[PDB]
């Protein structure tokens, strides 16, 4: 059970660096979105980064959220830099697909999915 | 060719065809496979 | 107007101007095509390095999922008309990289392709082929008559 | 076993003549209108055609027997040998009770054209053929079943047989 | 055994273990095992701690001196619970030989960077962590240098499929090249090709 | 239903949606959009077309390899409409020009047409037909487009009586003539207009919502022989729709209170009949189902117009956010 | 010291970059592979194999090719015992099935039960 | 020796043909249905069959190297002739 | 060679070099596109007699690496190899 650490020695630690992180993603949402001449408001950016840190508060172990926040840290660098494009910010707002079917019996009119 | 001629076979081509692609006799794709599985057919007597 | 067609089309079709897009093994393949073997410069086949000036554009090796934006914007900077030809394998159908995680399946997703040009690298004889095919779909063109019909 | 590249008044008189009367410039120009006054090496295609050899890869065909009936005997090792996986092979015995094919798919936008295929076949009917000329104009074109390697084979037997001749003792 | 069989050395096989028991007495603290091929390669198996104080030394002592970093590889076995195994091979000019230096790490787990002994490493470890995910402690710039600037997941972990989890297509609707879930045509036949008799009698494990 | 119409896959390109699909004049622009959300459930599309194939370039990457058949046809041959449609299970009809050509003046391109394509899909069977025609078409109507309208929705509820016919108000993308032309009228002058548009009330709807909903009375077997009401979630003045499009194009706004350009031999820039249809105010239909009665989220003009008219700026306000621009005002 | 403690599961499903549907709606299986009854050997039974469950294959529109959808479909991974195969089951999250190995009773073969004097093992023909 | 659907398609070799109801018909408007004319059946239905004067015969299709492995028939049986594998031909026994 | 002697002259001054002794371009000197066949020869082990596979297999010889030391008097520092000898200057061209 003992674990050689990265960068957090505890929670609080990593929880310090997450708060940056979304510090560092609030701050560069407006000029990501009028750089990249992005046709979306600040608010949908913005809301976006809160989903995402949202979906990925799940996790108890201190290297896995460090392991986050430095990946988080990659797309930052890579955002801040003009090294993307205009589609690889879209990505995350998915566009083309059409909602999938959610509750038993759509499914169950659609497909075999489980 | 004219000293050294070809071998003749009874399914070779008498008429050489140049490329066909843009014109109605060119070629499209199908399976040459029939149909894997069958369907019930519903008898036609009522069913009282 | 059936004679001024007859005009435009030979114009276009004897002063192709393609692009210097190439990205693998099959833009060597296009360098021995542009050899004093076989002499692209003959065809009125000049190469130009902008797309801004550039008539048509064989997209040569594999496209990658970090290569379609790129291969999209340049195609969308080239002024009409356009024509798209396809080369080797890769950018066919994805070829021998077809079932890879990095590799798009044939660039015909991309782009709209015109003249498929089948082979791993195609021989330089058989690009002229395909270039000559692409010259004779260019002549029998119907602009000017479908215009005048509709 | 080695050698030192680059380590190397008249003289200096020559080298300043050079300079401004530019000698190994005029070398240059020399070559150039040399090579100027040399018969081109452009072949006048496509009425003349670059040389090739009886082993060329070309255009998938399916050969026959001399006798009208087919080559296949299904036992898939051109799909199994297939780098590419682009052979796809679905067999049934047919009503004479010969182990013939049904489906006979090759997919040419993902073959290589690296002919294990028509070394692997234990009967020759697979042959990487010398057609070389075969550009389409649709995607679907290039995706031949097997009727179109039939009538492929049956098209350039007249020169594949004779390739075959020529090249079999070989391999 | 003249004609098909490739001819076999024991000078320097001799010679390699030599100088593998020379390297784990110098060294006592992290090297592990040190084994050498039938095809006389020498391989040195340190604790991961270890990778720093070991490689300097290949470098700079006069009895080794191999000055040159070849190949830098990590290998995926996900049989063990330290599944990355990180290779580095070493070449010595004044000796003129070659050198496997071997080590283990899991996902979690960071490793030295070697950037400080071979500065090669400054691109090589950093595609290690574009393909499998090991992460190298301090070093000066860590991006993907292979992969899709979007991409998530390490492609080259034995669990990822060989087909990704998206697909690009460009979209008229948006004007735009987009990511979809993947759909192929033909799905990629999984072919079964080992042999069910026993392939080799010198490399029989024992059983349970 | 047949095994090779049976639906499959998960809905994605190379899947099967069992739909079989005509698109009659899909070169154009709602012809160009529904093919390409046609082509991503993976539907068979038959195109025919009467222009260049060169033209019809753009269709070629929306499907997968030989989801969308091509095919030559004549608005005046039924033989080659029953080529096109001898096999389809769904048969869409979107022709229409804005301008009489020299062969094909109104009442060719819209009643003659639709009700040959309406016969020849009853005598062939076709299970489903789509028509598109306007909100505003009315037999009484100041301009021959309305009116044309009005007898060739008539004669296709006529000829085919399980027809669905759809209105849309007014769609605007990014390849319209609707912003489009209020943007490029800026190039004539000071923006030509009839009593500085305060009388007239304008709904346009959004191009993905129209398609949306043609995609949903396809799928939805509830849908057959109604008469839907594609009409966009607000209404403006044709003056804020004007003052609006100015503001977000970030040109300095000039304005003051149509057959000159219509006999070019290109394609005409504007028309007589265009500024009869631009003063025809948006009529209300309550009783009508609209886009709400099939599941699609209606789009209003203010997150859309920025798309559309992002390329009328030049590199001055080239650079300008989502959200800087005062949005235009309802009735 | 250098070294912290961690008391807690490994879960490493936010940084394998696996989509949220294929971990929790994915029963993975992991068992020993039968022998082919065509065959005799048994060193195809040596090592435990984990794989998943099959999705739909449909035919192409085209020529009938198997088009499918699942990404997973030609995942089989090899591991040496069940423990680990356990371990890296529960480490990406995926709900598992585990079958155990089968093996076969050692019998008892003799060859004079052929040539029996009072019993029925006695052959009808060699 | 080609049969004809009533659906006006040619009928391959392998029994194919697509239905009258079937929608797929469509990618053969406008264009051809290429099939091969050649019946490999009704090719090698007319050749003859050679009596030969021992009970097993070998066959390797002529050419030596350029037809099929060697594969001896025997002939043992008086009612049906020997087939050959790979090639389709038939022998048998003057007895 | 179809060019003619003032041409040839004119070639071998620019040049500088006797262009016509080494031409660039192929003639009837190569050899011909048709030849006799051949007569493939044999490996070593295509005899009869005393050709046991056992006694020539490859693959079989292959050992398991030798571990050295295993983690489960004054001996003389030893190097991988003896060093690498000075390379020799070249007596064809030295290009000294
Ligand atoms: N302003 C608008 O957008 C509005 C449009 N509508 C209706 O919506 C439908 C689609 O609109 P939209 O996409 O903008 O229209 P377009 O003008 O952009 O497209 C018309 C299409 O129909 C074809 N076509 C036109 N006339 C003929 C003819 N006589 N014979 C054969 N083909 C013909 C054209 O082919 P090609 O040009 O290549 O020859 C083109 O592909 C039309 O029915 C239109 O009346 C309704 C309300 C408002
Ligand atoms: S098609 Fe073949 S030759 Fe061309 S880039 Fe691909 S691998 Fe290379
Ligand atoms: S030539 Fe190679 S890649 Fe092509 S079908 Fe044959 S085996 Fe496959
Ligand atoms: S290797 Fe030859 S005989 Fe075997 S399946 Fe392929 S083509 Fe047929
Ligand atoms: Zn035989």
């Amino acid at each position: 059970t003992s674990v050689k650490p990265i960068f957090s020695r505890d929670m609080n630690e990593a929880k310090r660096r997450v708060r940056e992180l979304y510090r560092a993603w609030y701050r560069e949402v407006p000029n990501t979105v009028h750089l990249f001449q992005l046709d979306i408001s600040v608010k949908q950016g913005r809301d976006k980064v809160r989903e995402m840190f949202k979906k990925n508060a799940h996790v108890t172990d201190p290297r896995v959220v460090d392991l986050l926040v430095i990946k988080g840290k990659m797309e930052l660098e890579e955002t801040i830099n003009v090294w993307k494009q205009r589609t690889h910010v879209m990505r995350f707002f998915h566009e083309t697909e059409a909602p999938r079917p959610k509750d038993f019996l759509s499914k169950f009119y659609v497909g075999h999915d489980p | 060719p004219t000293v050294k001629p070809p071998t003749a076979r009874k399914f070779i081509w008498t008429n050489h065809k140049f490329n066909l692609s843009g014109t109605p006799q060119q070629y499209v794709p199908y399976s040459t496979t029939r149909k894997k599985i069958q369907e019930w057919v519903p008898p036609s007597t009522p069913y009282k | 107007v059936a004679k001024l067609d007859d005009l435009i089309n030979w114009a276009r079709r004897s002063s192709l101007w393609p692009m210097t897009f190439g990205l693998a093994c099959c833009a060597v393949e296009m360098m021995h095509m542009a050899a004093p073997r076989y002499d692209m410069d003959r065809f009125g086949v000049v190469f130009r390095a902008s797309p801004r000036q550039s008539d048509v554009m064989i997209v040569a090796g594999t496209l990658t999922n970090k290569m379609a934006p790129a291969l999209r914007k340049v195609y969308d900077q080239m002024p009409e008309p356009r024509y798209v030809v396809s080369m080797g394998s890769c950018a066919n159908g994805g070829g021998y990289y077809h079932y890879s995680y990095s590799v798009v399946r044939g660039c015909d997703r991309i782009v709209p392709v015109d003249i498929y040009v089948p082979g791993c690298p195609p021989t330089a004889e058989a690009l002229l082929y395909g270039i000559l095919q692409l010259q004779k779909k260019i002549k029998r063109e119907k602009r000017l008559r479908i215009w005048y019909r509709r | 076993t080695y050698k030192y590249v680059n380590l190397r008044m008249k003289s200096v008189t020559d080298r300043a003549a050079q300079t401004l009367l530019w000698t190994e410039l005029i070398r240059g120009l020399g070559m150039t209108l040399s090579y100027l006054f040399r018969e081109p090496a452009t072949i006048n295609y496509p009425f003349e055609k670059g040389p090739l050899s009886p082993r060329f890869r070309g255009e998938h065909a399916l050969r026959r027997y001399p006798s009208g009936e087919e080559r296949c005997i299904a036992c898939k090792l051109c799909e199994a040998v297939c780098p590419a996986q682009a052979i796809t092979i679905e067999a049934e015995p047919r009503a004479d009770g010969s182990r013939r094919t049904t489906r006979y798919d090759i997919d040419m936008t993902k073959c290589i054209y690296c002919g294990f295929c028509q070394e692997a076949c234990p009967v020759d009917a697979i042959v990487e053929g010398p057609n070389f000329e075969f550009s389409t104009e649709t995607h679907e074109e290039l995706l031949y079943n097997k009727e179109k390697l039939l009538n492929n084979g049956d098209k350039w037997e007249a020169e594949i047989a004779a390739n075959i001749q020529a090249d079999y003792l070989y391999r | 055994t003249r004609p098909t069989v490739r001819p076999r050395n024991d000078v320097a096989h001799k010679q390699l273990s030599a100088f593998g028991e020379y390297v784990a007495e110098i060294l006592p603290k992290y090297v592990q095992q040190v084994q050498v091929s039938c095809f006389s390669e020498l391989e040195i198996c340190i604790h991961p701690d270890g990778v720093i104080p070991v490689l300097t030394f290949l470098r700079d002592h006069s009895n080794a001196q191999f000055k040159s970093l070849a190949d830098l590889t990590a290998v995926d076995i996900p049989t063990r619970q330290n599944r990355f195994e990180i290779v580095y091979n070493l070449l010595s000019l004044r000796f003129n030989s070659r050198i496997r230096v071997k080590t283990y790490t899991d996902e979690l787990t960071p490793v030295e960077s070697s950037v400080s002994v071979y500065k090669a490493a400054n691109w090589y470890e950093r595609e290690i962590w574009d393909m499998f995910g090991v992460f190298f402690a301090n070093h000066p710039d860590l991006r993907r240098i292979l992969t899709d600037y979007g991409f998530e997941g390490h492609p080259f972990r034995k669990d990822f499929p060989l087909s990704g989890y998206v697909e690009l297509r460009y979209d008229d609707e948006v004007k735009r090249v987009v990511a979809e879930p993947v759909e192929l045509a033909q799905e990629f036949r999984k072919f079964d090709l080992n042999s069910p008799w026993e392939a080799f009698p010198a490399y029989r494990q024992p059983p349970e | 239903l047949h095994h090779a119409v049976i639906p499959h896959g998960k809905g994605g390109r190379s899947s099967v949606s069992g739909i079989v699909a005509t698109v009659f004049g899909a070169t154009g622009f709602l012809g160009r959009y529904l093919v390409n959300h046609l082509g991503r459930m993976g539907s068979q599309v038959i195109v025919p077309y009467r222009c260049e194939p060169y033209d019809t370039m753009h269709l070629r990457p929306m499907g997968d390899l030989g989801q969308i058949i091509f095919m030559d046809w004549n608005g005046r041959d039924k033989d080659s409409i029953r080529r096109a449609v001898e096999h389809s299970n769904v048969v869409i009809n979107l022709v229409g020009r804005e301008w009489e050509t020299k062969n094909f003046d109104f009442e060719d391109v819209f009643v003659k047409i639709p009700q040959a394509i309406a016969q020849v899909s009853k005598e062939a069977g076709v299970e489903k037909f789509i028509h598109i025609s306007h909100l505003n078409a009315d037999i009484k109507s100041s301009s021959k487009y309305l009116r044309n309208k009005a007898v060739g929705e008539k004669e296709v509820r006529e000829t085919f009586p399980e027809a669905t016919i759809i209105k849309p108000a007014d769609i605007f993308g990014r390849e319209d003539r609707f912003l489009n032309y209020f943007a490029n009228i800026r190039w004539f002058g000071g923006v030509p207009l009839i009593s500085l548009g305060k009388k007239t009330v304008k709904q346009p709807v959004y191009i993905v919502d129209v398609t949306k909903g043609i995609i949903n009375a396809i799928k939805d077997p509830d849908a057959r022989g109604k008469t839907f009401a594609f009409v966009g979630p607000n209404r403006y003045l044709l003056f804020d729709l004007v003052q609006y499009v100015f503001a977000v194009a970030h040109r300095p706004f000039l304005p003051y209170p149509g057959r000159l350009f219509e006999i070019s031999p290109f394609e005409p820039w504007t028309t007589r009949d265009k500024v009869e249809r631009i003063h025809t105010t948006d009529r209300t239909l309550p009783h009508l189902p609209g886009l709400e009665d099939l599941g699609v989220q209606a789009t209003p003009l203010e997150l859309k117009a920025i798309e559309v008219l992002r390329r009328h700026r030049t590199y001055r306000w080239l650079s300008s956010e989502i959200e800087d621009v005062q949005p235009a005002k309802t009735v | 010291t250098q070294l912290i403690t961690v008391d807690e599961k490994l879960d490493i499903t936010t940084l394998t970059g696996v989509p949220e549907e294929h971990i929790k709606t994915r029963k993975a299986r992991i068992f020993v592979p039968a022998r082919n009854n065509m065959q005799s050997g048994v060193n195809n039974t040596k090592k435990w194999k984990m794989e998943f469950d099959t999705r739909e294959r449909w035919e192409n529109p085209l020529m009938g090719w198997a088009s499918t959808a699942d990404p997973l479909s030609n995942l089989v991974l090899t591991f040496s015992t069940k423990e680990d195969a356990i371990a890296f089951a529960e480490k990406n999250g995926w709900s598992y099935d585990v079958e155990e190995r089968k093996v076969p009773k050692p019998k008892s073969k003799s060859y004079g039960a052929n040539f029996s004097w009072n019993k029925r093992t006695r052959v009808s023909t060699k | 020796g080609v049969r004809t659907s009533p659906t006006g398609e040619k009928v391959t070799h392998t029994g194919q043909v697509y239905d009258d109801e079937d929608y797929r018909r469509v990618r053969f408007v406008g264009r051809q249905k290429e099939v091969n004319e050649n019946f490999a059946i009704d090719l090698i239905a007319e050749q003859p069959v050679s009596q030969v004067g021992s009970r097993v015969i070998s066959c390797d299709g002529g050419g030596g190297a350029l037809g099929h492995p060697r594969v001896y028939i025997n002939l043992d049986k008086e009612t049906k002739t020997g087939t050959c594998g790979y090639c389709g031909l038939q022998f048998r026994q003057q007895h | 060679a179809s060019a003619t002697r003032l041409i040839q002259g004119l070639r071998n001054w620019a040049s500088g070099r006797d262009l016509q002794a080494k031409l660039q371009l192929r003639y009837q000197e190569i050899s011909k596109r048709t030849q006799p066949p051949p007569k493939l020869p044999v490996g070593p082990s295509h005899r009869l007699s005393n050709n046991y596979y056992c006694a020539r297999d490859g693959r079989r010889e292959a050992m398991p690496p030798s571990i050295v030391m295993s983690s489960q008097s004054e001996k003389k520092a030893v190097s991988p190899a003896p060093p690498i000898k000075r390379w020799e200057l070249s007596q064809d061209e030295p290009y000294l």
